[PDB]
This record gives structure tokens, C-alpha cells and sequence, in this order.
């Protein structure tokens, strides 16, 4: 449970997966393109 | 004679002498709407 599982596609362990699932982050990717912000104006995204 | 009015907050029907041009969209332009001037990109909106 504390080592990566070769069969599963994830590179982390089971417990690491649970830990990463227990914290919620809005900013994921660090890339926001101009076209996206222009095309999603009605959303009023905070990052935009 | 005392003239009183309001500016840049509501519809207006009294304007100074100025030639009106065509609408340019999806481009960075200087704009003047009823005396409010600025720079930016204009796009069709879903607001009502």
C-alpha cells in the first residue's frame, strides 16, 4: 500500500492517491490561454 | 441660464458633434461609447 503498483497506471501509491484526493485545488495546470478566458466570459472565472 | 446633466452612467440622447464609425469585433481597438473612451476587445455578449 505504500509503494507504487506496477499494474495500475498511476505513478503513486494507494495512500498517496488518497492524500492527493483529500485536498482540493482550483488552480491545476498553470496554463490559461487567452481564447479560453475570452470564450468563457459568462463564467466569471477567478483566475481569468 | 444653468444647465444640469449626468455623465457616463445611463442612457443619453444629447451628444456633441462627432462622426460615428463601424463596429470592429475580435480585435484590440480604441473605442468611444457615448463619451466613455477606452481600449480593448469587443465581443458579442449573452447578458440581457
Amino acid at each position: 500500500q505504500i509503494l507504487p503498483d506496477p499494474l495500475k497506471p498511476t505513478k503513486r501509491s494507494f495512500i498517496e492517491d488518497l492524500l492527493f484526493n483529500k485536498v482540493t485545488l482550483a488552480d491545476a495546470g498553470f496554463m490559461k490561454q487567452y481564447g479560453e478566458c475570452l470564450g468563457d466570459i459568462n463564467a466569471r472565472d477567478l483566475i481569468c | 441660464v444653468v444647465l444640469s446633466f449626468e455623465l457616463l452612467n445611463a442612457p443619453a440622447t444629447v451628444c456633441g458633434p462627432k462622426l460615428s464609425t463601424d463596429l470592429i469585433k475580435n480585435q484590440c481597438v480604441n473605442f468611444n461609447f457615448n463619451g466613455l473612451t477606452g481600449t480593448g476587445v469587443l465581443t458579442p455578449s449573452s447578458k440581457r
